[PDB]
């Protein structure tokens, strides 16, 4: 309703719009990121809605830069502006400093947009509402592999393993049950796919999920259907 | 009700409910304590972890060689204010080639955060700050609020359950001036521990420290760098 | 209908079903909140404004408490209603008169100044985002052609010249008294005009004024400069009134 | 201020734009306008509502506006809104002529105006224009053309159409009386007179404009009282014969 | 200017304005798209055929460039705005990249425009959904769908507008490798899908086809009637087979 | 009843309730008093100390708005600091344009009009502070003005703002300040502040003293520490007896 | 503050712009005004009753010249009328500056009506609460126009506005005649005012202006006195 | 010099109940001829014409913008423009570019739409108007045209005599100017008809 401005605090000290946007996150398809010493693995349920749809057109994991990928959950159309800002940020950083932006810096630059919405004293081009999407930025910088979570409130945090989206509760509990700091990238990929298979409704197969990894050696890499098939076979 | 949705609406009692709600935003945050001696200013922040696998949210930030801050409340507003403060200090060093005195920075913060509390469609900043600084007048602890009021404190604590920390600080403030750095940090840590529940305890993961002084630029200690300060701490009652 | 209302017509300046602007009427009511009354009378070769002076606190600096203002050396005014609204309007009138002289090379006539202020007020009555000012302005001055001039503008943007007028709580009774006085005759001398204004105020308030309870400002064809009388002159007038 | 804002350009829970629907409701009560396309011309016929005996006539017509050498329109709805839109139409036509040095094709003019209307329905917080327009024109791409546009910014081309009061009954009559591809200006005028007679006639109560081509030039002409009186009398005697035959 | 926030979150995390725009889309006439091997077919329900209307002026199928065309369902005027923006963008892409747009590129542009209108002050969302079909320069046929929220997907076959649910269920049961082996069968699949919803016959149907390397081709009513007659022959013969 | 939500809305009685509510905010604040004497102006403030954690001198309610002009405030402190910045800008701009110290009456009028501008619109809310301006000059004498949230400005011989303004005014009216010096007036101000202070409800308080007069050569400044100690001793002795 | 950007005049479910109807109610509650177009001129007359004798009746005029050849009068709200008079004079001068010719009456009426329309759609304003009668003389011809709060304008031979204007229009229908001269038109206009007038009419109770070849001019109290003596 | 870039000459002349307007036909760039049929006289009404000399681009731009403004004026007013009003409109248009002026000096010739009274006038490039009772000229060969017209013009000429006078003036004037000529076009405007003629002229 319009009884309140978008910048109205609740009596409990929270912005109404941000809390509603978080509620919106809780309707997205489930994504899971796991950070290990050998790299970061991102996975996301595609949620095919019709067999006439082309699963390849569902892009839930995108490349921010050769060393940074992002998984997203919630209102995916809202994520496009944030993804473009992150990409432009990394390329501006490379242009100015002749070096690669750290995952934390990219996450910070994106999170600085979360609360930049409002109505009065706002020029055209101003956002009228918060973004209804949560992001998992996985990457590899001088500090090794890094996994970061950002939500609509602009708060971002480094995580060892994080689940976002509709089933994030059970997914997070399982991740806590299975994660150890010494696990290998293969172990993390297998565990993430097991958790996704568990929390998903449709049977997990090579077409209805997305899986990417970032490693110190290789750049951001999206698993092909055959690699996905090989990983799924051992589950 | 009809008085508790906009910052430009006075209630019949002479209050502005939106500002009080932003105060609540601050009161929800995790506790942080600031205190000082004749030579040092210390911030000790209890950091929260949203999940057992997530890193604890950073609560202490750099502003300038002589100024650091601890934040409690909305972290995006905290980042906005920190960026503004950093730019102010940079402007001072650029124009006058001298560090910005802490009190003047606090006054600028006050003006900046008061402006939106009077304009339709704007909201108060939802963050409280503890500001530790050192300048020609010595060390300083300041507390800034969403109401745009600021206070110059011998010691302060803000955030959830910070009343216990304030009780400890009121009890022990007589000793802070003649404390060495280690005793000062230990007092800060005991005050912060008073905010903790019985089950929780101070560790090297959920504690961060910030120290500034005459010959010490503002330094943030995290993780194992906190172990030296925690080592001498006794067991809580 | 009668006093009917639709939508937000009681909160902002939009027409009610009867074609009324309730906020303007409420500004007129706000004029009376001050509790004071002023009267203006036009003589043959003079114009006079008298007004109540109230200083309930002896700690107030009585010199600073006044409702008479110089707009120009030859134009004076008495303001009635909300004090801060009145001061803003006086500032605007002074600006308008100075700008007029700067742009056209002669002093603004009283009628033209009143028209300009009234036009500003009218704007307040058609744009919804601001309220009308809760004050009424009475201007006096000598026009080289028309002679003495008394003009009044109100929060509705309506203005008019007058032979005599009043503003404030006792406006209606003041107007009745002055109507009788002007009906009997109108060709007053300076002393006669001052005494008529004072008698109007005293009768409507039922008080017999000490010099310090009222303020008097005058323009005359002999001395067109706006002049505020001193307690000595006011007491002379009050004694010359009591004796008769 | 949020409290007083009408929120003109928002959807309703059923996917409707209430201000646009209300503007169309306003048009429904305005004076009847009808357009008929023929092989050798196109006509507009409008019911005059300014029928008071003390009104003076000073203008080219009451409801028909020339837009450019080759195009005219009639308006049903809010009169002052219609004046705004006719001025904008004339400006658009002249801008096109300045840029290209040819007259604007009719559909391009209609589309340019409908873009303005649609804009008023999507942003800015203003009430929409409460006007529907009938356009008649000629261009070299499609010949004689008749268009209709409404407050939503929707528009369409027609062989015959009606807006304003009793438009539904007039449309039914046209559906049952219009001979596609077999209409002349004369039979079109007869049909217009019949339809206006049903959805209501006398000469002073209707204005009729015709648009034709003469020697590679477009002629827009408002029929004088003599011609309209003759048309009404011809319809009256036609109806008398039809009644007598039965 | 006017800078109210129109699209805002509601307590359950829903954007009511986007949902109401989607209701408006569901009020539109049904549009169907099928992606063939060498042909992409768009059909639209020409609802309420008025004998007096000039059909050329109310076509819901349009060309964006030589290789991309679009059908839509919802508010016609909003669709006109979006189509004009997309045409300008296609020409800009030709100017700056010196090649034609991919179907995905202009689809992304339109979806981004819509998303922008769901998150900017003083604007309501576009009340249209679009099917964008075309051929990439390398020859691949493409069918995409966009909705008011600014999300878009690629489809093998799809429907939008009123009765899109039933049409989509029919296309699920009928889209096969055999059913799109030839241009005739692709066109007949589109016609059958529309006939499952349209009130009566091929009178109420507008059909356009795009073949590889060729421009948009509108099927005239005679061709549509011949195809409908073939469909009725097939239906009768197969029902006789069943009996 | 809907009429009291915006400063651009008159109630049916011709009142602007948002301004009255701002004035209530002023009324719920600790008191400050200004006293004009023959030689200058003295300001006293009862700064409530809400915790011992605060450094002495925190949240000062006396400001220097110009070399020759001091300002004492009551109400929302942040609003008061904003108005002090406005007053400082006005004084500095006046010196820049006209080349001399702004007269106190003119400064008060300018700041009062700035305050008034916030009482007319729904876009902004009225200021929640009242304040006094004090000055002393050779040419103008001693001047004391008070401005309230409605923008009304008046000159005074003695003024009290805050929650105990009426009792403080009753006490001030007992002084013949017109024939007194600043040296005695500081003691009287301390005594009045101590009298009106509520020892039970308000807990502890600091006395803030400032003055501007002949003895300061027209410069507004905090009262020297020894003078304040003497004044507070006198006030406590007056209270105890 | 900056003004509200949204329109305060919007459509009702019945299709009415109710704020325009309410502004028209304000107009209908105004003081009566009359216009009559004669063969050789136009007369505008209006009741000018003051609340009390204290009012300097000759300080504010209701009949205003826009140009040498154009005058106008109103029914409704006076301050709104002053706004429109100022706008009309500005518009006429702009036309003169571009075309070096006195603005035709119809063109002036169209421009003023355009302004009035703008105030029915722009953000944060109400419509003008006045109706105008505009009289002019050009091309050797007199013109009488009425312009309403909605921005719609009509050409009249004779009309009445304000309180009791329906009876005035019936009276004008009965009395009016296209062939009558200007003096007969003045007599008829004053008679129309008399129908809805309270108390005795004096040269100070009503205001009259006339437009003819020479130009538009407000009649003097002495001329109105002569016409009133003749009317009796 | 900027207005000699393309050359050209127009002239208008007043008869008894008629006007004449004539122009040379050459479009060239400095010394090079490009075409010999460039239009410099534009209809603005049934009996109202404007001739434009000077820079060819500005000739075309001014004619087009004037037609824009005139079309809007005649739609809004519902009447043909009078010659004096057209002169004022052109003056306003040119003065709007007071510091960026169009490089053309128009002449106007017409009859009153209601009275059919002859009108001619000329304007400088920033729009100063000059109404005359005999003749006006504009272009590179202004001095030559002035000589011819001052010598040949007589009051109250009938259309045939006006034609001969303006024709001889134009032909002999342009014969002494290098960058004007290549033909002459003449329009005689009368109450009942417009007669357009092209003259036998030197083509060097």
């Amino acid at each position: 309703e319009y009884d309140r401005g978008v910048n109205t605090f609740s009596p409990e000290g929270r912005l109404f719009q941000v809390e509603y946007a978080i509620e919106a996150i809780k309707l997205g398809s489930t994504a899971i990121g796991i950070q290990t010493s050998e790299g970061v693995c991102l996975a996301v349920e595609k949620r095919i809605t019709s067999p006439l749809m082309e699963p390849s057109s569902i892009e839930k994991i995108v490349e921010i830069d050769a060393h940074i990928g992002c998984a997203m959950s919630g209102l995916i159309a809202d994520a496009k502006t944030l993804i473009d800002k992150a990409r432009v940020e990394t390329q501006n950083h490379w242009f100015t400093y002749n070096e690669t932006m750290t995952v934390e810096s990219v996450t910070q630059a994106v999170s600085n947009l979360a609360l930049q919405f409002g109505e009065e004293d706002a020029d055209p081009g101003a956002m009228s509402r918060p973004f209804g999407v949560a992001l998992l930025f996985g990457g590899v910088d001088e500090k090794g592999p890094q996994l970061f979570h950002m939500d609509p409130s602009g708060t971002f945090v480094q995580c060892d393993a994080r689940a976002i989206g509709s089933a994030s509760e059970g997914a997070q509990s399982s991740l806590q049950e299975v994660y150890h700091k010494s696990m290998t990238l293969k172990e993390a990929i297998k565990s993430s796919l097991i958790i996704l298979k568990q929390v998903m409704e449709e049977k997990l197969n090579a077409t209805n999920i997305e899986l990417a990894t970032v490693q110190p050696g290789q750049n951001f890499h999206m698993f092909t259907k055959e690699e996905l098939e090989e990983v799924i076979k051992d589950i | 009700n009809q008085y508790d949705n906009d910052v430009t609406v006075w209630s019949p009692q002479g209050r502005i409910h939106q500002i009080e709600y932003a105060m609540e935003a601050v009161k929800q945050g995790s506790a942080t304590v600031g205190l000082k001696s004749k030579t040092h200013a210390v911030l000790v922040a209890l950091k929260r972890a949203q999940s057992e696998l997530a890193a604890h949210q950073k609560k202490i930030l750099h502003v300038d060689n002589h100024i650091g801050i601890s934040i409690a409340g909305l972290t995006a507003d905290a980042r906005l204010l920190c960026n503004f403060m950093r730019q102010e200090c940079l402007d001072s060093r650029f124009v006058f080639d001298r560090p910005l005195p802490v009190s003047r920075l606090v006054s600028l913060i006050g003006s900046k955060t008061q402006i939106p509390t009077q304009r339709y469609g704007r909201r108060p900043y939802g963050v409280g700050l503890l500001i530790a600084g050192y300048d020609d007048m010595g060390p300083h602890i300041f507390q800034t609020c969403p109401s745009a009021n600021y206070f110059d404190c011998r010691a302060m604590s803000i955030g959830a359950r910070s009343q216990s920390a304030r009780t400890y600080l009121e009890r022990h403030m007589s000793e802070f001036m003649e404390c060495n750095l280690n005793e000062l940090v230990k007092h800060g840590l005991r005050a912060l521990r008073e905010t903790l529940p019985a089950e929780q305890d101070l560790t090297t993961k959920n504690v961060s420290i910030g120290i500034v002084g005459k010959d010490l630029e503002f330094t943030i200690y995290d993780d194992d760098d906190v172990s030296p300060f925690l080592e001498g701490l006794e067991e809580r009652p | 209908s009668r006093g009917s209302s639709a939508g937000f017509d009681r909160h902002i300046t939009i027409f009610s079903p009867e074609g009324r602007l309730y906020q303007v009427e409420y500004a007129f009511k706000a004029i009376n909140q001050g509790g004071l009354t002023s009267v203006a009378v036009r003589g043959k070769d003079c114009a006079v404004i008298v007004t109540q002076k109230k200083v309930p606190d002896k700690l107030l600096d009585s010199s600073t408490v006044t409702h008479l203002f110089k707009i120009t050396e030859n134009i004076g005014c008495v303001m009635t209603g909300m004090t801060a609204d009145s001061r803003s309007q006086v500032q605007r009138a002074r600006y308008e008169a100075a700008n007029w002289k700067y742009k056209y090379g002669y002093e603004i006539p009283v009628d033209m100044l009143c028209k300009r202020i009234a036009d500003i007020s009218q704007v307040y009555t058609q744009n919804a985002e601001m309220r009308p000012l809760g004050c009424c302005m009475i201007l006096i001055g000598i026009d080289e052609e028309q002679g003495p001039q008394v003009y009044k503008c109100d929060p509705a943007g309506y203005y008019c010249g007058f032979k005599a007028t009043a503003a404030g709580v006792k406006q209606t009774e003041s107007t009745s008294f002055l109507e009788k006085k002007v009906k009997k005759k109108f060709d007053w001398t300076f002393e006669q005009t001052v005494e008529t204004a004072i008698t109007c105020l005293s009768t409507v308030l039922s008080i017999d004024f000490k010099p310090s309870e009222i303020e008097v400002g005058v323009v005359t064809v002999e001395n067109p400069k706006f002049r505020i009388l001193t307690e000595a002159e006011i007491d002379a007038h009050l004694v010359a009134l009591a004796e008769r | 201020s949020r409290r007083y804002d009408s929120r003109t350009t928002i959807f309703s829970p059923e996917g409707r734009l209430y201000q646009v629907e209300y503007a169309m409701e306003a048009i429904g009560h305005a004076g009847t306008c009808l357009g008929i396309l023929a092989n050798d011309g196109v006509l507009l016929a409008a019911e005059r509502r300014n029928i008071h005996k003390l009104l003076d006539e000073v203008f080219f017509s009451e409801k028909i506006y020339k837009l450019n050498e080759d195009m005219a329109c009639s308006v049903a709805g809010i009169t002052s809104d219609a004046n705004v839109l006719t001025n904008e139409l004339r400006l658009i036509a002249q801008r096109y002529l300045l840029q290209y040095q040819e007259p604007i094709p009719c559909e391009q003019l209609v589309t340019a105006l409908c873009d303005i209307k649609q804009a008023y329905t999507q942003f800015g917080g203003k009430r929409p224009f409460g006007v529907s327009l009938l356009y008649i024109g000629w261009d070299k791409h499609y010949g004689f053309q008749l268009y209709q546009s409404d407050p939503s910014g929707n528009y369409g081309g027609w062989k015959a159409t009606c807006i304003g009061n009793n438009s539904a009954a007039a449309v039914s009559m046209l559906k049952q009386d219009y001979k596609e591809g077999e209409m002349t200006l004369k039979s079109a005028l007869a049909l217009a007179i019949k339809v206006l007679n049903k959805t209501m006639l006398s000469a002073e109560k209707v204005e009729i404009a015709t648009l034709t081509r003469e020697n590679g030039k477009t002629v827009i002409r408002v029929l004088k009282q003599k011609e309209v009186e003759q048309l009404i009398k011809k319809h009256e005697e036609e109806e008398a014969k039809a009644e007598r035959e039965k | 200017s006017y800078d109210r926030a129109i699209t805002v979150f509601s307590p359950d995390g829903h954007l009511f304005q986007v949902e109401y725009a989607q209701e408006a889309v569901k009020k539109g006439s049904t549009a169907v798209g099928v992606r063939g091997r060498d042909i992409v077919v768009l059909g639209v329900e020409k609802k309420s055929v008025a004998k007096l209307q000039d059909e050329r002026t109310v076509r819901k199928i349009c060309a964006l460039d030589d290789n991309v065309c679009m059908a839509f369902a919802g508010l016609t005027a909003d669709a006109r705005i979006v189509i004009n923006r997309a045409r300008v963008e296609c020409q800009s892409h030709r100017l700056t990249v010196e090649d034609p747009v991919t179907v995905e590129y202009i689809t992304r542009y339109i979806a981004s425009l819509k998303q922008r209108y769901t998150q900017s002050n003083g604007r309501r969302p576009f009340g249209i959904s679009a099917l964008i079909v075309g051929f990439d320069f390398d020859g691949t046929p493409r069918l995409y769908q966009t909705d008011p929220s600014g999300t878009y997907h690629a489809w093998k076959a799809n429907a939008i507008g009123r009765g899109a649910k039933s049409v989509r269920e029919f296309l699920e049961k009928n889209y096969t490798d055999e059913a799109i082996e030839t241009d005739d069968l692709t066109i007949k699949l589109v016609i059958k899908a529309l006939l499952e919803v349209v009130q009566s016959g091929g009178k109420n149907i507008e059909l356009a086809v795009m073949r590889r390397d060729q421009s948009l081709k509108i099927l005239n009513p005679e061709e549509i009637e011949k195809y409908v007659a073939e469909i009725e022959k097939e239906k009768e013969e197969n029902e006789k087979k069943k009996q | 009843t809907g009429y009291d939500l915006s400063a651009s809305t008159f109630s049916p009685d011709g009142r602007v309730f948002q301004v009255e509510y701002a004035m209530k905010a002023v009324e719920n604040s600790s008191t400050a008093i200004g006293i004009r004497c023959k030689d200058g102006v003295v300001f006293g403030v009862e700064k409530l100390v809400l915790s011992k954690l605060y450094e002495e001198g925190s949240n000062k309610r006396l400001f220097n708005v110009d070399r020759h002009v001091g300002m004492a405030v009551a109400g929302l402190l942040a609003d008061a600091r904003s108005l002090a910045d406005i007053a400082r800008e006005e004084a500095s701009n006046f010196r820049s344009n006209f080349g001399y110290n702004i007269p106190l009456k003119h400064l008060a009028d300018r700041v009062a009009m700035y305050v008034h501008a916030y009482t007319l619109y729904s876009a902004v809310r009225p200021f929640g502070c009242s304040f006094m301006l004090g000055s002393y000059s050779v040419n103008d004498g001693a001047q004391l003005y008070m401005i309230d949230p409605s923008g009304v400005s008046y000159g005074y011989w003695g003024c009290a703002i805050g929650k105990a303004r009426q009792a403080a005014k009753t006490e001030i009216e007992k002084l013949q300040m017109k024939e007194m010096t600043c040296r005695d007036i500081v003691k009287e101000v301390a005594k009045i502040i101590y009298i009106v202070h509520d020892e039970v409800k308000d807990k502890a308080f600091e006395l803030e003293l400032s003055w501007v007069g002949e003895l300061t050569n027209g410069r507004h400044e905090i009262v020297p520490k020894d003078i304040r100690e003497e004044a507070e001793k006198y006030a406590k002795e007056s209270l105890k007896e | 503050e900056r003004g509200y950007s949204f329109s305060l005049t919007t459509f009702s479910p019945s299709g009415k712009l109710v704020q325009i109807e309410y502004a028209l109610a304000a107009v209908a509650g105004g003081a009566p005004s009359v216009g009559i177009k004669a063969a050789n001129g136009v007369v505008l007359a209006t009741e000018k009753k003051q609340k009390s004798i204290l009012y300097d009746e000759r300080s504010v005029h209701k009949v205003e010249p826009i140009t040498k050849h154009i005058g106008l009068v109103y029914s409704g709200m006076g301050p709104d009328y002053r706004v429109l008079v100022h706008r009309a004079r500005k518009l006429a001068q702009q036309y003169y500056l571009v075309y070096q010719e006195p603005i035709p009456t119809a063109q002036l009426v169209q421009r003023v009506a355009s302004v009035m329309q703008e105030y029915t759609q722009s953000g944060g304003v109400r419509p003008f609460g006045v109706s105008l009668l505009i009289c002019g003389w050009n091309e050797g011809r007199p013109y009488l126009f009425q312009s309403d709060p909605s921005g719609a304008y009509f050409a009249w031979k004779a009309t009445a506005m304000g309180k009791n204007y329906v009876n005035g229009k019936t009276f004008l229908e009965k009395r009016y005649n296209e062939d009558l001269e200007l003096e007969d038109a003045i007599h008829t206009a004053i008679l129309t005012l008399k129908e809805s007038f309270e108390g005795q009419m004096t040269e100070d109770n009503i205001e009259v202006g006339i437009c003819n070849e020479a130009g538009f001019r407000r009649l003097t109290p002495t001329e109105v006195k002569d016409y009133l003596a003749a009317i009796a | 010099s900027i207005m000699s870039y393309n050359g050209g000459a127009v002239m208008a002349m007043k008869g008894k109940n008629c006007v004449a307007i004539a122009a040379d036909r050459r479009f060239g760039i400095q010394a090079q001829m490009v075409t010999t049929d460039f239009q410099k006289i534009f209809p603005m009404g049934d009996r109202l014409y404007i001739g434009l000399a000077g820079l060819a681009t500005d000739v075309q731009t001014v004619a087009q913008r004037l037609k824009f403004r005139l079309n809007l004026y005649e739609l809004k007013e519902g009447r043909q423009i009078k010659p004096y009003t057209l002169m004022s409109m052109v003056a306003n248009l040119l003065y709007e570019k007071r510091f960026g002026p169009y490089y053309t000096e128009p002449v106007i010739a017409g009859l009153d739409p209601k009275t059919f009274k002859p009108f001619i006038c000329s304007l400088d490039l920033i729009g100063c108007p000059m109404v005359t009772d005999d003749f006006v000229v504009s272009g590179t060969c202004a001095e030559q045209m002035y000589g011819m017209c001052e010598s040949l013009w007589e009051p109250n000429m009938d259309p045939d005599h006006l034609f001969e006078t303006i024709s001889q003036a134009m032909l002999n004037a342009v014969d002494r100017d290098a960058v004007s000529g290549m033909g002459v076009i003449v329009h005689i405007i009368e109450k009942d008809k417009i007669t357009t003629r092209t003259l036998k002229a030197r083509m060097d």
